[PDB]
RNA sequence: GCCCCUAACCCGGCCAUAGGCGCCGGUGCUACACCCGGUCUCAUCAGAACCCGGAAGUUAAGGCCGGCGCCGCGCUCGGGAGUACUGGGCUCCGCGAGGGCCCGGGAAACCGGCGUGCUGGGAGGGGGC
RNA sequence: AGUACUGAUCGGGGCCCCGGUCAAACUCCGAACCUGCCAGCGCCGUAGAAGGGGGGAGGCGGGGGCGGUGGGGUAAGCCUCCGCUCCGAGACGGGAACAACCGAGACCGGGGUUAAGGCCCCCAAGUGCGGGCUUAGUGU
RNA sequence: CCCCUGAAAAGAUAUCGGGGGUGCCCAAAGCUCGGCUCAGGCGGGUCAGAAAUCCGCCGUAGAGUGUAAGGGCAAAAGCCGGGCUGACUGGGCCCUUGAACGCAAGGGGCCCAGGCGGGAAACCGGGGCCUAGAGAACGCUCGUGCCCCCACCAGUGGGGGCCGGGCAUGACAGAAAAGUUACCCUAGGAAUAACCGGCUCGUCGCGGGUGAGAGUCCCCAUCGACCCCGCGGUUUGGUACCCAGACGUCGUCUCUUCCCAUCCUGGCGGUGCAGCAGCCGCCAAGGGUGGGGCUGCCCGCCCAUUAAAGGGGAACGUGAGAUGGGU
């Protein structure tokens, strides 16, 4: 059968996490202030899920645009397309980088 | 599924919210003077065959739950859906 | 039954989760461990054989079967059972399967050909690896002889090449 | 504990002092917050600013603090609670902080209870705090007369026991009927103290 | 005010090197506690708890610090092992499934060794400005 | 790789401990490898990168080799996916013929040198060189 | 449509691939605040028991979380209690369906304004912890607006319009729809079957290894359980490469040739070979292998003989040679 298309539709290992990471996670990436022109990385929070981006965005790195209400907004490219990525500061981690 | 007769309710015409009687949706009778009953009467008057297609094979179990929220002080009435499935009762 | 050819070689995944294989057959060895099994009258055996796997591929469940009656039976005649262990060291856990027109098995078992050709269980196999050990035998070194007859024997029901190799415990 | 399977709860959640829910509910607001603790003996109030790597307290205090002005009552009562949240109010104003969010920990938010009346205290210094109206406890007992009452009666009734319930105030020169004069003074020091120094 | 140094207390970060079991100690002016009561605020079947008011008693317990053993856990440590596996090339072997050579990467289990919380801010205390 | 979660599974010893066999729909660990941003190298680019607009399409039947034990199947010059390359739409040398195997990319004419592969004759180039094995015309 | 696997550690990914589910249900199974801790085990306790309510110790989730599968969850996302209806009104942006790369409906996320609920506050609430339960045009109906229009002007009744909810297409990017043809006709197709041919050999025929067991004893004179390795292309099947402007479809007759895995004839050996006979193996294809009864047959069975009355290939040899019983 073909493909079906949930929107988390191949997500057993990606949502996965190991027994050693069980429960709540850490308050620390709620407090970095992005500023626009920031980079970040897109790493998803399995216990947020409803808040966190599609799977293709895992591992991204995008540009702060600017924030809404207490989302930010995040310009990242899937191949060559601009994307636009409005998610909760528990999904993101700052690049380091550069 | 049960869904109460009276809830308190945001109405839009007093900006406030008042307690709305609740009922279910029942759909008017078609007016003969209606412009496209009026035109299937012209389409249906004459020779040939029957003029308009006629659904013979239905798929649908249930229909949308409609429902009739009106306001109790000013009269206003909202119409929502719920959803399709079975038949509320009123309670 | 097909002979053995057909399911020799190792053409896919393992299909063993019995929880999501229907109708899967059950294992028919009656047991694995042949002869004086503890290990304090084990104490006294020395000697390892050791018929061992020379290629890759799937052994099905009953040539292991024919395989360990007849080294049993050649150790019980010849070594008596307080003179020997042996071990039937592999379990036949994969699945094998068949795609054949029959009887009442499904509906899609009804259309011939190719279509619907993910066949039924047939059998189990159990799939080996070049150097895996097959037959594990401790024995006493007067019997050396003896018992790698009964691993030649033994040897001689298997779909595989193989090869013994003896060692001190 | 007993295999790699186990998950060790944090420390702080093990030691039974952060509730993480509600410390993860407060870091969204963003804004400082007014963490007030109780002990057996002092209260402790705190305005603290969350930061990634730790939080940064911008200033911080127990009601030790008192006796710099001069207080006579008890360490823990609602006064003292209150003048406690006068000070630390008045430094915050100083250090920069002018709104604030109550963080009161595993504590109930009981009305009339002494988190209540630091954030009382906090309010009156110039700091606003969001909080219902149903909640801060009232006048008299932010002045004290309960514990007046209290030792009026058993010195009415039971002499002996007044003289052993409030020792540590007749030590101190205070009796506890007294006690409301005395922290309208010490109220009136610490506003006066305080207002010269934002005048200079 | 401000700088430096520093226990137990408060707010944290990473979230077992931090956990678990057992044994042996230290700590008590202050701080943290156990503790003493229920008039008031508040609370329940129950002042046990929560909440309030205290300070007679005690470091017995908690908390904090030091030592030992075990379990668990951790490590860019030695072995396992350049092994398993693998990116590229081949008129190289094998009947064949497969294997081999060259260039480039390179584990895991397990065994032994070591370790068994680290750290940011504040209060308090000490020394200067 | 492991058998620790979910399952199977053979023995020993006292529900636990020890050894042993497994997992497409198991996972503490975990490569090669692929992939996002930044800086550099390399190369392309002002004889014009990115980006955009307009006209005209063909085509929307593919195939071969190799690799994913790819998944299925007894297997198939079999069915259905993934990647590089080649045929289709590509001359030419070798392979005894032979679209896709090896070499190699052809404007025309000539000279030379090499690639694959070959050098007893057919057939250009060796009845070339050292050691060893085979007696079956095995084999070439 | 949705989940896991296939899927090869970015993204994408198919088969009449494997394991399952969906067309709902719930006024609480929705919102919020607070308290508490589950399965299970152990000790004590009137009726009371394996299991009721009570006191305590342990208990990493071994429970529960409406519903598939996967994931998440312990001062909670579970259980209980209090208060409620945000399953809200008007709008915007983004993600997915629909990868890079055009493209419905549906679904999710982030917000602004209005007005609320819970809460001390922070904060949350635009249904269900997350990924499924989903429907264009035309027509009709309902809600809404001091709303717009209806032909020279005004009025009355009536009609239409913009915005929003519903009534449905499940073949779910949406015709309203039963057979039969052997009486058949057309346009094409080796993109696609029937025969032969090709590939494959499961099946079929044949050969070998092994030796439990039988053979008075004795594995191997003669067999050969349980298993395993092969060969042929002699049946059947698989696939669909060639051939639809056409390769004449079974059997028989007639005639020639080839193979050997040999039925007799030549040679040899073993024997559980006394003789007569029989059985088994090896070389060997020069010759022979016939006449009848039964069925269209092939095959098969039978009759009387015989040294024996072998089996196969040749476009299932041979219909521009016949025959025409069968199909
Ligand atoms: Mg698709
Ligand atoms: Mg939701
Ligand atoms: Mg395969
Ligand atoms: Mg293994
Ligand atoms: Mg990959
Ligand atoms: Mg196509
Ligand atoms: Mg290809
Ligand atoms: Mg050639
Ligand atoms: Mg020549
Ligand atoms: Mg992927
Ligand atoms: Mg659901
Ligand atoms: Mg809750
Ligand atoms: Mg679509
Ligand atoms: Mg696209
Ligand atoms: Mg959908
Ligand atoms: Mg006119
Ligand atoms: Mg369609
Ligand atoms: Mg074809
Ligand atoms: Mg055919
Ligand atoms: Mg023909
Ligand atoms: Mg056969
Ligand atoms: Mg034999
Ligand atoms: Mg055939
Ligand atoms: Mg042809
Ligand atoms: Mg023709
Ligand atoms: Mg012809
Ligand atoms: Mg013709
Ligand atoms: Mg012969
Ligand atoms: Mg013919
Ligand atoms: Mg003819
Ligand atoms: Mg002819
Ligand atoms: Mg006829
Ligand atoms: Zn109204």
């Amino acid at each position: 059968v073909k493909r079906t298309h949930g929107y988390r539709y191949k997500s057993r290992k990606l949502l996965s996490k190991a027994p050693r990471e069980r429960g709540m996670s850490g308050l620390s990436r709620l407090l970095y202030e992005y500023k626009p022109g920031d980079k970040v990385v897109i790493d998803i929070d399995p216990t947020f899920i409803s808040t966190a981006p599609h799977r293709r965005y895992q591992g991204k790195v995008g540009v702060v645009i600017g924030t809404r209400g207490r989302a930010y907004v995040i310009e990242t490219y899937i191949g060559d397309k601009k994307k636009i990525i409005i998610t909760t500061p528990e999904h993101l981690r700052p690049h380091l980088g550069g | 599924m049960k869904f109460p007769k009276s809830v308190n309710m945001y109405c839009p015409r007093c900006n406030t919210y008042t307690q709305h009687s609740v009922s279910n949706y029942h759909g008017g009778q078609r007016r003969s003077l209606a412009e496209g009953q009026r035109r299937y009467e012209r389409k249906l008057k004459g020779y040939g065959s029957t003029p308009k297609p006629k659904q013979k094979r239905f798929a649908k179990v249930n229909k949308k739950v409609t429902l009739v929220f009106t306001c109790t002080k000013c009269g206003y009435k909202i119409v929502k859906s719920l959803g399709r499935m079975k038949k509320v009762e009123l309670v | 039954a097909r002979p053995a050819r057909c399911y020799r070689r190792i053409k896919g995944p393992p299909y063993t989760r019995e929880e999501y294989i229907h109708g899967a057959p059950m294992i028919q060895i009656p047991k694995f461990d042949m002869g004086t099994t503890s290990a304090a009258a084990r104490a006294a055996f020395t000697m390892v054989a050791k018929l061992v796997a020379e290629e890759r591929g799937q052994i099905r469940m009953q040539a292991l079967e024919a395989a360990r009656q007849i080294s049993s039976k050649y150790l019980t005649k010849y070594v008596g059972d307080a003179n020997y262990y042996l071990r039937l060291n592999v379990v036949p856990h994969h699945v094998l399967r068949e795609n054949r027109m029959l009887a009442m098995a499904g509906a899609d078992r009804l259309q011939e050909g190719m279509r619907l050709a993910f066949g039924s269980p047939a059998g189990r196999a159990a799939r080996v690896e070049p150097g895996q050990v097959i037959f594990y035998v401790e024995f006493k070194p007067e019997h050396l002889a003896h018992v790698k007859e009964a691993l030649r024997r033994a040897a001689s029901k298997l779909p595989i090449p193989t090869r013994i190799v003896v060692e001190p415990k | 504990a007993r295999g790699a399977r186990y998950k060790v709860p944090f420390r702080r959640r093990r030691e039974g002092v952060t509730n993480y829910r509600k410390r993860r509910k407060l870091l969204l607001s963003r804004k400082p917050r007014l963490v007030v603790r109780k002990t057996n003996k002092h209260l402790i109030a705190q305005i603290v600013i969350a930061r990634p790597h730790g939080d940064e307290t911008v200033v911080g205090l127990d009601t030790r603090v008192l006796s710099k002005f001069g207080w006579k009552g008890d360490e823990n009562n609602t006064s003292a609670a209150y003048l406690l949240g006068l000070i630390v109010g008045y430094k915050a104003r100083a250090k920069g902080i002018k709104e604030a969010i109550l963080d009161i920990g595993l504590h109930r938010p009981t009305p009339g209870a002494r988190v209540f009346a630091v954030m009382k205290g906090v309010i009156d210094a110039g700091v606003e705090v969001p909080h219902g109206e149903e909640v801060v406890p009232s006048e008299e007992r932010i002045r004290g007369e309960h514990v007046a009452e209290y030792a009026k009666r058993l010195k009415e009734e039971a002499p002996e026991a007044y003289k052993a319930r409030f020792s540590r105030y007749l030590q101190r020169g205070l009796p506890p009927e007294e006690l409301p004069s005395h922290f309208e003074e010490v109220k009136k020091k610490i506003v006066e103290y305080y207002e010269q120094k934002l005048a200079k």
